[PDB]
């Protein structure tokens, strides 16, 4: 009944600006506690801001005077606007209401902000050749930056699905491999398409892979 | 020298209020010997904001409200002026042209008790910020979420108050704090309260 | 600043057994603690609040003690869909400061991997880049080596790995091995094979295949 639903993340120059929204569906957030929580690639949680029933704000030590914590009580909508974006703000937010500032029931989704010099590389996409049972899938490769959504067969097969964590090269681009174990009596007779699906460089890949 | 003002059923009270239903008492009629005050070692916390401390004794004010509550021990730093906090907001604001003394001092041989002492709430909930000297002891559930919420507490429905848990073995900081709020506000009345001759 | 210290920073328990998560702060922040469990790619969901009491709709095997420094979360039964990160987080002090977190394995049997080799595409040969793709599924402890051999070649740090979470169905892991060559580089050499040690395995399995076919 209660769904946080979060939009604005992507990549940003350092010194750059970025507004995330978070939607809010089954309660008014012109009349509850909200925060912003970020969670540092492969750290823990950290919390960002957070703005009172009344309307007061408040901010960590770390982004104080950079962040801007705000709402519009007329669409149920709460904004965080960042200025001046340094290297280690890149992490996933969350929207949260909370009891007061004291414990987060309801959390969003969250969204990635990515703060590099670097420029969105559109991914490129490779089918794996298989070979009882037999693996086949798509690496994603080349790609800047994270995420790389992998579906296989509009979203209607999600058994057997390993979608692996990307990984960073040497060159600085990702790179995923999605695989998918299926048993040989359909591996000849049902042909698999993987929906690589990138939103920050709008790429969309319908690659089948075949025997 | 006669009739001097009881500021000793004020600070010396037996029991407290709470901070959301916060006590006023209009001083009045009588001399303040407010060095007494100032020149007990009892109080932590002892800031005068409009006037100066010593000054007391030679200014003449019509009335001296006190506002006696029970807060936390971090939460002190929110009773001062422009100060932003769940008591500045939802329980107990002072005004920016404030003039008067904040006194507080730590209560926490009285106000704790071991098994914890549930008698002293807070609100937490609120649409929107307390005008200065301004006193909110309504209960009504707080609607949240913008259901019909008809009175009945549950989901999206929260009770307003919240109860500080006092304890003797709480740290410094969780630990209770008795504040009285003097405010000598001075009507265009002929000035009654005056200090020692 | 209330510095939060979460003790394990691991725990692996076999299923059925009590799981006693530590956390300690650097003051007393009193029974001010609630504690977030985080399933891997998705928000934390809170458990337990004010130290002591449960969140609607989390069941009863979790539960809370402990007071001012000192705090336990207790899994009485750890199942198979607990394998999360674990936070506890003070709200007590000013600035409200979460854990280091505690990451939750299940100890399942020990399973051997179903290893596949994949080959470059010839649509990625033509862009200069090849890749070959070792892939180690369903299997467990963790632990696993791949060694690369290029017709026995002493291949040494040009590969990079992935490994997923382990599930929350049968408590199994993925492993996949990327080795990245030139396409002058690829084609100077016939037979490729991936070699892998895992303790499942009496002898370390060898899938190889060749360019020409
Ligand atoms: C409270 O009582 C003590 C001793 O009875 C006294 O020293 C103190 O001044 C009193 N506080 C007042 C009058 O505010």
């Amino acid at each position: 009944e209660v769904q946080l639903v979060e939009s604005g993340g992507g990549l940003v120059q350092p010194g750059g600006s970025l507004r995330l929204s978070c939607a809010a569906s089954g309660f008014t957030v012109s009349s509850n506690y909200m925060s912003w929580v970020r969670q540092a690639p492969g750290k823990g949680l950290e919390w960002v801001s957070v703005i009172y029933s009344g309307g007061s704000t408040y901010y960590a030590d770390s982004v104080k005077g950079r962040f801007t914590i705000s709402r519009h009580n007329s669409k149920n909508t709460l904004y965080l606007q960042m200025n001046s974006l340094r290297a280690e703000d890149t992490a996933v937010y969350y929207c949260a209401r909370g009891y007061g500032d004291y414990y987060f029931d309801y959390w969003g989704q969250g969204t990635l902000v990515t703060v590099s010099s670097a420029s969105t590389k559109g991914p490129s996409v490779f089918p794996l050749a298989p070979s009882g049972t037999a693996a086949l899938g798509c690496l994603v490769k080349d790609y800047f930056p994270e995420p790389v959504t992998v579906s296989w067969n509009s979203g209607a097969l999600t058994s057997g699905v390993h979608t692996f964590p990307a990984v960073l090269q040497s060159s600085g681009l990702y790179s995923l491999s999605s695989v998918v174990t299926v048993p040989s009596s359909s591996l000849g007779t049902q042909t698999y398409i993987c929906n690589v699906n990138h939103k920050p460089s709008n790429t969309k890949v319908d690659k089948k892979v075949e025997p | 020298i006669t009739n001097l003002c009881p500021f000793g059923e004020v600070f010396n009270a037996t029991r407290f209020a709470s901070v959301y239903a916060w006590n006023r008492k209009r001083i009045s009629n009588c001399v303040a010997d407010y060095s007494v005050l100032y020149n007990s070692a009892s109080f932590s916390t002892f800031k005068c904001y409009g006037v100066s401390p010593t000054k007391l004794n030679d200014l003449c004010f019509t009335n001296v409200y006190a506002d006696s509550f029970v807060i936390r021990g971090d939460e002190v730093r929110q009773i001062a002026p422009g100060q932003t906090g769940k008591i500045a907001d939802y329980n107990y604001k002072l005004p920016d042209d404030f003039t008067g003394c904040v006194i507080a001092w730590n209560s926490n041989n009285l106000d704790s008790k071991v098994g914890g002492n549930y008698n002293y709430l807070y609100r937490l909930f609120r649409k929107s910020n307390l005008k200065p000297f301004e006193r909110d002891i309504s209960t009504e559930i707080y609607q949240a979420g913008s259901t019909p919420c008809n009175g009945v507490e549950g989901f999206n429905c929260y009770f307003p108050l919240q109860s500080y848990g006092f304890q003797p073995t709480y740290g410094v900081g969780y630990q209770p704090y008795r504040v009285v709020v003097l405010s000598f506000e001075l009507l265009h009345a002929p000035a009654t309260v005056c200090g020692p001759k | 600043d209330v510095v939060m210290t979460q003790s394990p920073a691991t725990l692996s328990l076999s299923p059925g057994e009590k799981a006693t998560l530590s956390c300690r702060a650097s003051q007393s922040v009193s029974s001010y603690l609630a504690w977030y469990q985080q399933k891997p790619g998705q928000p934390p969901k809170l458990l337990i609040y004010w130290a002591s009491t449960r969140e609607s709709g989390v069941p009863d095997r979790f539960s809370g003690s402990g007071s001012g420094t000192d705090f336990t979360l207790t899994i009485s039964s750890l199942q198979a869909e607990d394998v999360a990160v674990y936070y506890c987080q003070q709200y007590g002090s000013s600035p409200l400061t979460f854990g280091g977190g505690t990451k939750v394995e299940i100890k399942r049997t020990v399973a051997a991997p179903s290893v596949f080799i994949f080959p470059p595409s010839d649509e990625q040969l033509k862009s200069g880049t090849a890749s070959v793709v070792c892939l180690l599924n369903n299997f467990y402890p963790r632990e696993a080596k791949v060694q690369w051999k290029v017709d026995n070649a002493l291949q040494s740090g040009n590969s990079q790995e992935s490994v997923t979470e382990q599930d929350s169905k049968d408590s199994t892991y993925s492993l996949s091995s990327t080795l990245t060559l030139s396409k002058a580089d690829y084609e100077k050499h016939k037979v490729y094979a991936c070699e892998v040690t895992h303790q499942g395995l009496s002898s370390p399995v060898t899938k190889s295949f060749n360019r020409g076919e």
